[PDB]
């Protein structure tokens, strides 16, 4: 398990297809990107939203 | 100050499940998932600490009323 990428077993669970941003993603634009990762890219936010592919949404970049 | 409640979890939700959702939002240091152990089942609630206040105050903004897991909407709460 790792932020940016969420299995398909949880995608089911979540009803979250491959290539859709995830529900926290207006709440990420409105109160910023987590207190905890300085370094991650979110796809449409500090990431092309080009990278929102398969079961990728974002990544640590330093 | 550094733990959150989660509530309104489908029993079917297992603790790597909660914790690869978790991590999504901040770094997750542990998981209290309390089991009737004569069943062993869940009970519809967790515990999620992390490491720091800021982090657990920046999820309970971000998840409560955020996720559906089994078409049931997750409340986050400081406790």
């Amino acid at each position: 398990s790792r932020p940016g990428r969420i299995s398909q077993e949880l995608r089911a669970i979540m009803n979250l297809p491959e290539g859709q941003l995830p529900p926290w993603c207006m709440k990420m634009k409105d109160i910023g990107l987590p207190t905890g990762y300085p370094d991650l890219k979110i796809a449409g936010l500090n990431w092309d939203i080009t990278n929102l592919k398969g079961d990728v949404y974002g990544k640590i970049i330093p | 100050g550094n733990t959150v409640y989660v509530g309104n979890i489908d029993p079917r939700i297992t603790k790597e499940q909660l914790y690869e959702l978790f991590i999504q939002i901040n770094p997750v240091l542990r998981i209290k998932y309390p089991k009737d152990k004569v069943l062993q089942a869940y009970q519809g609630y967790a515990f999620i600490e992390f490491y720091n206040q800021g982090d657990a105050q920046y999820a309970i903004k971000i998840m409560n009323n955020t996720v559906r897991l089994y078409d049931r909407l997750i409340k986050v709460r400081q406790v």
